[PDB]
Order: structure tokens, then sequence, then C-alpha cells
């Protein structure tokens, strides 16, 4: 059924699973027309498809041309997401295909279920977790590849960098969600924390800085503080 | 006009014949039902006074044979049987009529209710939904499950309604996933009408039969089938105009006939609100929407 705090360790067992987040597939800026009406202009988007155990991110870039001449785009975006996830599953060797796909928003269930009828053994599940995957576009290198795409493209990342050499996938996921929650609540401050110290850099082949274990503890503490600070600024506490 | 005689009434029972119901007391001198209109299927149904568990009954057509009811004290129910000896049967019926031991199918002359509820129901199609080929009549009861219910247990005692499942490969063409899920016209017109039912009359016959089994037996799987066949039409953007007009008439008389006090269990709020107010056909069911709104405005 649904995924929540009671079965959280299931994410890191040895059954292949993917989270699918569609919140950055259909992106727009809203603006005034010369006539004083309002219009939208789409920008490039992306499907965020993540293996939480391995960190393997399948970033399908959604180029604005896919919306050309189409109606009901927010509805179409869910079906396009499901189309692309289904295509990805079919492209993977049988032994790499997921046993479960967890969608971060319930409106993806029926589109994905319909597109995966050929895979009756793959469980399509919602989750009660509020996951911050919308903030994926606050990761500079992911945002960059999306905005530069001139055509549909799939780009593969490891969203954990090399962290699994030193920590478990439970801890890596906890770090990721804390970083993304911080970037979602106050992007400017979160990025300031991540780059304040010029001596710690992001390797060319990585997404996040090359923090030592002790430095990650400090960073993690600063991100918690930020989320609490913002919680206080928001609610006046 | 035809007759279904009863050997006797050894147990107290509420008897129904189509939309009419009457009570018979234990060992009351009762020997059946006369003046049954020829030209329609009929259903004779039972609810024991001492155990309202299991409404059960028999669908039949008097043009196909001479049928009677006889209580079986071993199996504990009123059973329909066929009498092959026609002169024997005629003589039995004539004696019971002379002794005035039979109630009369109370059809008002103006009243087209039963025709309107059974317009497309045909015994031969009933006998393919209810498989028991040695008899010309068909037994249904409260508890019988459908072929689809079993998939999700005895197959001989099943209601073999046509399986409708909106999230199935049958309903969804590869590469038209969104199209076919949001507009079921392919599934209605090509898969079901052209493919399975052959014409809208057979589709409507099964829809009407499902409703009647839901209403008269409280058969839950029949209620599911009735709602599924309505939703499949309402969720199709492209439906022949004559089918929409006929569906409106069919539903109108079903809603008109439904006991007010059973509306809570026989009507699916989600399906009806979708069909009347959100679906492609939301504007095509004028008669049904008007009676629904005046009779069950709470459900909406
Ligand atoms: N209770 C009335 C209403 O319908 C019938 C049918 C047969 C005998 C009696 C009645």
């Amino acid at each position: 059924g649904a995924m929540n705090s009671s079965n959280y360790a299931e994410l890191f067992n040895n059954d292949i699973k993917l989270f699918v987040d569609d919140t950055n597939v259909y992106r727009v800026t809203v603006h005034k027309t010369f006539e004083g009406n309002v219009a939208t202009k789409a920008i490039n988007g992306c499907i965020f498809t993540l293996n939480p155990k391995t960190g393997h991110l399948f970033l399908k870039i959604i180029h604005t041309s896919v919306w050309a001449g189409q109606k009901r785009l927010s509805q179409l975006a869910k079906w396009k997401t499901a189309e692309e996830v289904s295509a990805l599953v079919r492209s993977l060797p049988k032994e790499e295909q997921p046993k479960q796909i967890i969608v971060t928003r319930k409106a993806m269930l029926d589109p994905l279920e319909v597109h995966m009828l050929d895979f009756p053994n793959i469980a399509i599940r919602p989750t009660e977790l509020r996951l911050p995957f919308s903030a994926a576009m606050s990761i500079d290198k992911l945002s960059d590849v999306v905005m530069k795409a001139t055509e549909p493209q799939m780009v593969l990342f490891n969203i954990y960098d090399d962290w699994l050499d030193r920590i478990s996938s439970y801890t890596a996921f906890s770090r990721l969600t804390l970083l993304l929650r911080a970037l979602k609540t106050n992007e400017e401050s979160a990025k300031m924390i991540l780059l304040s110290d010029p001596t710690i850099t992001i390797k060319s082949y990585h997404l996040w800085p090359s923090f030592t274990d002790e430095q990650w503890i400090t960073i993690e503490s600063q991100m918690r503080d930020l989320i609490l600070t913002e919680y206080g600024r928001k609610y006046n506490v | 006009m035809n007759t279904v005689p009863f050997t006797s009434a050894p147990i107290e029972v509420t008897i129904g014949i189509d939309q009419y119901s009457f009570n018979v007391k234990e060992n009351q001198p009762f020997h059946g039902i006369k003046d049954i209109p020829i030209g329609h299927v009929h259903v004779i149904h039972f609810q024991h006074a001492d155990n309202s568990s299991m409404r059960y009954g028999y669908w039949f057509d008097c043009r196909m044979g001479n049928f009677y009811i006889q209580y079986d004290p071993k199996d504990g129910l009123y059973k329909m049987m066929e009498e092959r000896d026609g002169a024997k049967f005629e003589n039995i019926v004539h004696n019971f009529k002379e002794r005035q031991m039979m109630v009369s199918y109370p059809k008002i002359d103006e009243d087209d209710t039963w025709y309107n509820l059974t317009e497309f129901v045909q015994m031969d199609k009933i006998r393919k939904i209810v498989r028991k080929d040695e008899n010309q009549f068909s037994y249904v009861d409260s508890s019988m499950t459908t072929v689809q219910e079993n998939e999700l247990s005895d197959p001989a005692h099943s209601l073999n309604y046509t399986v409708i499942n909106f999230k199935s490969r049958e309903a969804i063409r590869p590469g038209h996933e969104m199209e076919d899920f949001l507009d079921k016209s392919y599934y209605l017109n090509t898969v079901m009408l052209q493919g399975i039912f052959k014409n809208s009359s057979n589709y409507f016959g099964e829809l009407q039969f499902a409703f009647l089994n839901a209403m008269f037996f409280g058969n839950y799987g029949s209620s599911l089938q009735w709602h599924a066949m309505i939703e499949l039409i309402c969720s199709s953007a492209t439906v022949p105009k004559h089918m929409l007009d006929k569906l409106d008439e069919i539903l109108y008389y079903q809603i008109k006939t439904l006991p007010e006090q059973y509306s809570d269990i026989l009507l699916n709020e989600r399906v009806w609100n979708i069909c009347l107010y959100s679906s492609f056909q939301k504007n095509s069911l004028h008669n049904t929407e008007k009676i629904m709104e005046n009779k069950y405005p709470e459900l909406l």
C-alpha cells in the first residue's frame, strides 16, 4: 500500500525500487501580455526518478517542445511522466527493473498504473512521507543540465556522490532529504552554508562538496538550524 | 396470460413477482400466481419469514415451458420445476383456478413499468450469465458472486457478467494510455459493443438484468456490474445518440422503481455524481438527472 514512517527501512532493503517525483515536469513563468492579460511560458522540466538504495538518479529532461500545441498541460504532464517511467523500466534489463515504484504525489498513481499494465508484478505505491524532491532544481548541476537542453534527454547521476563508501544508504538518504528540505525552505541560505568555505569544492564528477565526515556533521547541524530558524521566522516562534 | 402454480406453501414466505410483493402464511392454502403477462421475462422471488437471509428466485419466460414451484423440505427452499406433461399441467392449473387458490399478477393497464425495466432482457442471455443448462429457468440469490468478484469461489454458482475493468489491457490500447483512460469510447464501442455484446440491445439487456438482480436480491456483484456499465457509457465521449437517449429512459425507470429506503445501499454516490455532473454525458441524461435530483438529492 502506501509508504510511511512505519516501513521506512523498506527503502534500503535489496528489492529494487524507484521514487518518482513529477513536481518539476511542467514548469512555467506567469506574465502579463501586451493587452494586459496573463499568459504562461513553459520552461524546461525534468522527471526525478531515484533509487534510494543506490543513489542512481534517472533525470529525464522534459523539453518545452513536448507541450507544443497540447491542451490541459498539468494533466498531460502526469501522463507524460508515466510514459517516460514506463519507457525507462522497459529499457532496463529484467534484473534491473524495479519491484516497486513509489510516487511522491497521489495523482501519479492512475497514470503510472495504466502505463505499467504490462508489468503486473511491479507495485505502484503512494507515500505518506513529504519528500523534498521538488528542490532538485536547487542543485546547480541538475538545474544547469535541464535549462541547457535543446531536446529531450536522459541524464544519469548518483545523487549521493561517493557517500556510500563511508555511510549506509539509510544515512545517505537522510542527508539528502535534509539538504533538499533546507534548499526548499531557504535556498539562498542553504547554498551559502554549502559553499561558504572556498577550500571545500565540488568534484567535477559530483553534485555536492567534498566534505569530510566531521565537516558533514557541521553542515548537517547548520541545515537543521536553518530549517528551525525558518520555521521560527515563518510562524513567529 | 400464463400461470405458475405452487404445489403448496409449507413455510411462511414473502413472495415477489417482478416489482410486486405479497405475504403467504405457513401452510396457507396458496397454489400460485395467474394472469402473468406473456411477452416478457419474469422473476419470482422469495424471502423466508423465519430467515430473511438469502433472498432467492427464478428468472423464467412462460413461452419456453410450463413451470411450477414446489417446496423442498430437504434443501429448504421453494424450487422451480418444469412440467413436461402439458395436459397434466393444464388440468392442475384449471382446478386451482376454479378453486380460486391463486393470486393475480396485479398489472394496471396504464403501467409500463415492467416492460420498461426489462425492455432488452432476453431469457437466452440470462441463461448465459446464469449457467445451469438442464433447466429453462435461472436461479439467482443474494449471495452469488460474479466471475469478476471471484478473480479478485465455486464457478458453477457464479454470475457470468461481462468483465469490465477500466485499468486492464482490454480497456487500454498500448500507446493510447491517457486517451483511452480519460475517454473510454474505444472500450465501449470497439471492445464491448462491436467485440463482445455485438449490439447495444445486448449491452442494455445485461445492464437491466444486473440492476434487477441488485434490487430484488440485494446481490452486491450485480450492483457493481450495473454501475460499471453506466459509468462506461458516461465516461465515453463518443456514444451513438440513440444509445444515450435509451440509457436515459432505462435509468429513469430503474431510479423510479428503486425502493426509497434501499437507496443508501443500491446507489454508488461516486458513480452517480461523476455520471451526472462531471462525465462527458453529464448533459445527456435529462430524465435521469431530474428524477435523481428530486428523489435522492442527498446522494448528490
Ligand atoms: N400485495 C399485493 C401487491 O402485489 C400483489 C401481488 C399478488 C398478490 C397481492 C399483491
